[PDB]
């Protein structure tokens, strides 16, 4: 058993922003977390490595795993095109929570969010299945290239990720 | 509004 910890380190224009480590909260939501754990590794042959945070709205969250059609339209799972919500047993508590994006009911692929606040209007429409340890700070320079629309100012690219433990 | 959607990006 165990939680894993996972890294993405974010660049622009090849210029470095930092790393930020989330922890997925395999005891409760494990098939949810073993998608990501695996994009973030990229052991089945894509992943995260190379998109971007594609929608970034300051004051709410940055969001991230569009590696098909890199504007929040596509992405896919380990699993096929998409996969059910698992459960909704953890919630959106406050920064740094880690969560599923989708198209509604049981639509979940590779596209999540990083919140900057609690956003519990969300709490049993999208998967909670992680959050941010170390590298909060991060989030922050990335909420700083976004605007209202979410349209951001630059490529902010997953230059790496993968597993920490 | 503040939705976190994949396709119809919503209010």
């Amino acid at each position: 058993s165990g939680n894993p910890l996972v890294y993405l380190d974010v660049d622009a224009n090849g210029k470095p922003l930092g790393r930020v480590v989330l922890e997925l909260k395999a005891d409760v939501v494990p098939k949810t977390a073993e998608n990501f754990r695996a994009l973030c590794t990229g052991e089945k042959g894509f992943g995260y490595k190379g998109s971007t945070f594609h929608r970034v709205i300051p004051s709410f969250m940055c969001q991230a795993g569009d590696f098909t059609n890199h504007n929040g339209t596509g992405g896919k799972s380990i699993y096929g095109s998409r996969f059910p919500d698992e459960n909704f047993t953890l919630k959106h508590v406050g920064p740094g929570v880690l969560s599923m994006a989708n198209a509604g009911p049981n639509t979940n692929g590779s596209q999540f969010f990083i919140c900057t606040i609690k956003t519990d209007w969300l709490d049993g429409k999208h998967v909670v299945f992680g959050h941010v340890i170390e590298g909060m700070d991060v989030v922050k320079k990335i909420e700083s290239f976004g605007s209202k629309s979410g349209r951001t100012s630059k490529k902010i690219v997953i230059t790496d990720c993968g597993q920490l433990s | 509004x503040l939705l976190v959607x994949a396709g119809l990006v919503l209010a």
